[PDB]
């Protein structure tokens, strides 16, 4: 669970650098990794329902 | 058959746009009269400002020709300035109609080369000011975006501070003196970054036993701080 | 008496401005919106899921995150309909002819 | 006996001679905390103390700065992580 | 050999878990282990570790001036998958170096592999003269050393 | 023979003016705006009652518009604010019925 | 005071050494899972690697 913490944190830094408040593709995102940190402690199968 | 019979009831009836209007076409509906806008504050040219600048109060010089008469700013305005919203306020240092310094290029690769070296943007010369609402509901839609990028952070409202800063002192047509404006809200941002990293990765020091003269009285008391 | 407002106070002037005749909702002036990236961002979406330019005009929907809509047009409907007979009948309500509905309204919505 | 030009000494004196007790006591009650202090860091710890400051909310589960530590919810093989 | 690479990651798992539970100032009731991870190591080419974690786990209870600096890159560059990317020079030489691998020197802002040496200089007077002169040289500027006035008296250097 | 145009301009000229007279403190002026906006229009007191009623894509169709137009919030203690946005929303709403609006700029 | 400032100094040295490896053990802590995330996403590289010559995704033509 750290290390997915880890993996989480590693796509939102560089997903933020890599897009600014202007960009359209930055709300759904920076939404969908806060649904993977929500979701951190399932399985792929669970996760794939609420992230979808 | 008449051309705009119903469209001029500012006519009909004599209702003025505005004081000027009502000056000019003596209606005189406006009891405390008008004060007229000056020439050199309804138009002008950009000009330099600091007084570590030798091209002081002078004319900003582009590749093409423009006139040098320069926008001045109310620096002697009278006591009762009856309007104070940000409509008659914005006329004391930009002129609402934008600066008249702006290019009508004779080629397409002159725009490009001005472009490329920095010196022309349409943003910035082809442009009014931004009216109060604009300014509004530019900042509400920043914040909008800004509070669902992420509500837990602290520095929120500074950005959302330094944005309002911006848009309200113009940068679009002004960047240069409105970053003078805003960067103190840029550093306030950059403070509470550390802070904050510095609370979510727990960042502490030893602090050193107190100094013997800690208080500078005995009777004085010594106000605990975090 | 109304002295003034520099350039530094011009933020804290957009959103507490200066009282008038016809002030607005100072508490919903944060409130106020209109999207120009709305249909921009709608025809990019809808051309990512793979419709094309016709079905995304199709689906095209103006937007709802606008500036709220005033309660009074709910709430005052009759005393607003009320008003406007009396000032097409008189007017538009010269020589104060429509005071009455108006003051009622008024009344209603202030209550001292 | 006094005078108004003792106005001053008058004053001080009534208003600080009074507060010396509390001094006194606030001086003892910081040496005890700090014997605790100390005495907690002699029997262990999981995380540090610092001696000299504040407020010391540090353990398993929370921050130097009482927030809930990253990264901890694992178990690791050099052992604690920090 | 697939049943024996998941069998040995049991086993590396097993271990981890161990040292874990038992903690850092117990270490050395783990020794069990190394028997079968050095063998998982030449069978497999892998690496694991371990002398680099028990000397930093030795060190760090009777620590080093150093406070054990060069224990704990060097742990966080055994630990890497591909391979240690920074190392510690051998030498005959007095001073260690750090060194940088070839393979990896593209993701670094370098011209060499030599990172300079892994103990900081010793104090003398002329490496601080020979670095003021050089960057005196590189600044070029006409005015320092300039004093346009100086308290009169006998002493060349009034106060200092 | 432009007649909604003509008294659609004249509308936006009298809430400029409304709106610049009350900057400037001028009950005088505003009360003229006020009186001379295009009250005894029979299409549009018609419309009125049914922009009171409507609902969905048409209603949304019309505050958009009105939001551009006048995007800033009434007082909603105003009510010559109040009944001249009603106006100004009734006439958009017979405009819309008539021939409705089309606000994309991707249009064909 | 000069007896505890003997016992302070002390304790703060221990408490200087004890910071300092907290902090490395902390950092070593963080490098250590990067590697774990590292040597999951290997796994997702196709067999022979990347084609570092070409552009992964082709957006347009080359007329
Ligand atoms: C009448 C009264 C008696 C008059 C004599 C009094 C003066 C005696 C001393 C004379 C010798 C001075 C040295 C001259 C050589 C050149 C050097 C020099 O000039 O520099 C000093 C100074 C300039 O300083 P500078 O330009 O920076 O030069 C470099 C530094 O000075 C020096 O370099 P530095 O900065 O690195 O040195 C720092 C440090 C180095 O030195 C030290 O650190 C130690 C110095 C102190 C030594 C202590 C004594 C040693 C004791 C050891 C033994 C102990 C045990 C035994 C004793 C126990 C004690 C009981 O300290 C000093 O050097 C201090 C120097 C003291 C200057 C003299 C101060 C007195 C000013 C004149 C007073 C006038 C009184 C009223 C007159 C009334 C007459 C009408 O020039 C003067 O002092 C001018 C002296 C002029 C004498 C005037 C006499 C009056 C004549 C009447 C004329 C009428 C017109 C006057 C106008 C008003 C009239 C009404
Ligand atoms: C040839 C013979 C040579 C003989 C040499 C004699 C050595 C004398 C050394 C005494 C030095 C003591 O130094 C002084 O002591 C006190 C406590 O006692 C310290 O402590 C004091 O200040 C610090 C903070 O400022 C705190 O500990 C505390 O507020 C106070 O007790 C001082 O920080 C230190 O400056
Ligand atoms: C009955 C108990 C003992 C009665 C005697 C009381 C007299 C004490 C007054 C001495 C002056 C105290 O002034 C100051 O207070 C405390 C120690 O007390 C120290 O303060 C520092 O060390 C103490 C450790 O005890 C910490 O709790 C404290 O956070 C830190 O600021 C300072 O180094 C000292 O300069």
């Amino acid at each position: 669970v750290d290390a997915r913490e880890m993996k989480v944190d590693m796509y939102e830094k560089l997903f933020k650098q890599a897009a600014d408040l202007e960009n359209p593709c930055r709300m759904p995102g920076v939404a969908y990794l806060r649904c993977l940190r929500d979701t951190l402690t399932e399985t792929q199968s669970a996760r794939r329902s609420s992230c979808l | 058959s008449i051309l705009g019979a119903e469209a001029f009831p500012e006519l009909l009836s004599k209702v003025p746009l505005n004081p000027q209007m009502d000056e000019d076409k003596h209606f005189n509906k406006y009891k405390w009269g008008n004060e007229p806008i000056p020439v050199n504050r309804r138009t002008g040219s950009r000009m330099n400002s600091s007084i570590y600048d030798n091209r002081n109060h002078e004319a900003v010089r582009h590749p093409w020709s423009t006139d040098a008469r320069t926008f001045h700013p109310n620096d002697n305005p009278e006591a009762d300035r009856i309007n104070t919203q940000y409509s008659n306020m914005v006329s004391d240092s930009f002129p609402e109609g934008g600066f008249s310094d702006a290019p009508r290029f004779s080629s397409n690769w002159e725009r490009l080369l001005a472009y490329h070296h920095g010196l022309y943007s349409p943003e910035k010369f082809n442009s009014t000011t931004k009216t109060a609402d604009e300014i509004r509901l530019a900042v509400n839609d920043f914040a909008a975006k800004v509070h669902a990028d992420d509500p837990k952070n602290a520095c929120k409202y500074l950005m959302i501070e330094e944005f309002k800063c911006l848009q309200s002192a113009q940068a679009r047509i002004d960047p240069q003196g409105a970053a003078t404006k805003c960067v103190k809200w840029f550093n306030e941002w950059r403070q509470c970054a550390w802070d904050q990293e510095k609370m979510v990765k727990g960042y502490n020091y030893i602090e050193d036993r107190r100094a013997r003269k800690h208080k500078p009285y005995i009777g004085a008391p010594d106000l605990q701080y975090s | 008496a109304a002295s003034t407002i520099p350039i530094s106070q011009w933020p804290s002037l957009l959103y507490a401005p200066p009282s008038s005749p016809a002030n607005p909702a100072v508490e919903a002036l944060p409130e106020m919106q209109f999207d120009d990236l709305h249909y921009p961002r709608q025809m990019l979406l809808c051309r990512g899921a793979g419709y094309s330019l016709e079905q995304c005009n199709r689906m095209a929907q103006p937007d709802a995150r606008v500036t709220p809509e005033n309660p009074a047009e709910k709430l005052l409907k009759e005393e607003a309909v009320a008003a406007i007979a009396c000032l097409s009948q008189r007017e538009g309500g010269k020589d104060e002819q429509c005071r009455y509905y108006i003051e009622r309204m008024y009344k209603l919505a202030n209550k001292e | 006996s006094t005078s108004p030009g003792l106005a001053f000494a008058n004053l001080t004196l009534l208003l600080d001679v009074p507060q010396l007790p509390a001094i006194w006591a606030v001086n003892a009650w910081r040496e005890l905390n700090g014997l605790f202090t100390e005495m907690k860091t002699l029997a262990g710890t999981s995380d540090l103390l610092y001696p000299s400051n504040r407020y010391n909310p540090q353990n398993e589960k929370t921050n130097r700065m009482g927030r809930p530590r990253k990264y901890n919810h694992g178990e690791w093989m050099f052992g604690n992580s920090y | 050999a697939p049943h024996q690479r998941a069998a040995c990651e049991q086993l590396h798992s097993e271990y981890k878990q161990c040292l874990a539970k038992n903690g850092r100032t117990h270490f050395s009731a783990c020794t069990d282990f190394h028997s079968k991870l050095r063998a998982c190591e030449n069978m497999l080419g892998t690496s694991y570790c371990i002398d680099e974690g028990i000397n930093l786990m030795k060190c760090t209870k009777n620590p080093d001036p150093s406070f054990c600096a060069k224990e704990f890159v060097a742990m966080r560059e055994c630990n890497r998958p591909q391979g240690p990317h920074l190392v510690l020079s051998s030498s005959p030489s007095s001073p260690p170096h750090y060194e940088l691998r070839p393979e990896v020197k593209h993701l670094y802002n370098v011209d060499s592999t030599d990172l300079g040496s892994a103990v900081a200089p010793v104090r003398s007077k002329e490496q601080l003269d020979r670095v003021a002169d050089s960057l005196k040289a590189d600044l070029n500027l006409p005015g320092y050393g300039h004093i346009p006035y100086k308290w009169e008296s006998l002493r060349p250097n009034p106060g200092a | 023979s432009s007649p909604h145009m003509d008294r659609l301009l004249g509308d936006l000229k009298l809430l400029a003016a409304y709106d610049s007279a009350a900057g400037w403190q001028e009950p005088k002026a505003m009360e003229s705006a006020f009186q001379s906006l295009s009250w005894d229009d029979a299409d549009v007191l018609k419309a009125l009652p049914q922009y009171l009623n409507c609902r969905g894509e048409q209603k949304r169709r019309v505050d958009f518009a009105y939001a551009a137009l006048c995007p800033r919030p009434v007082d909603e203690k105003d009510p010559k604010q109040t009944l001249m946005s009603l106006w100004m929303k009734a006439r958009l709403f017979s405009y819309d019925q008539k021939h409705p609006f089309v606000l994309s700029p991707f249009a064909a | 005071q000069g007896i505890k400032t003997v016992y302070a100094s002390c304790r703060y040295r221990k408490l200087n050494e004890r910071e300092i490896i907290s902090d490395r053990y902390t950092w070593l802590h963080e490098r250590m899972l990067e590697d774990e995330v590292e040597r999951v996403l290997l796994e997702q590289v196709p067999a022979g690697g990347f084609d570092k010559t070409r552009p992964g995704l082709l957006l347009g033509p080359s007329t």
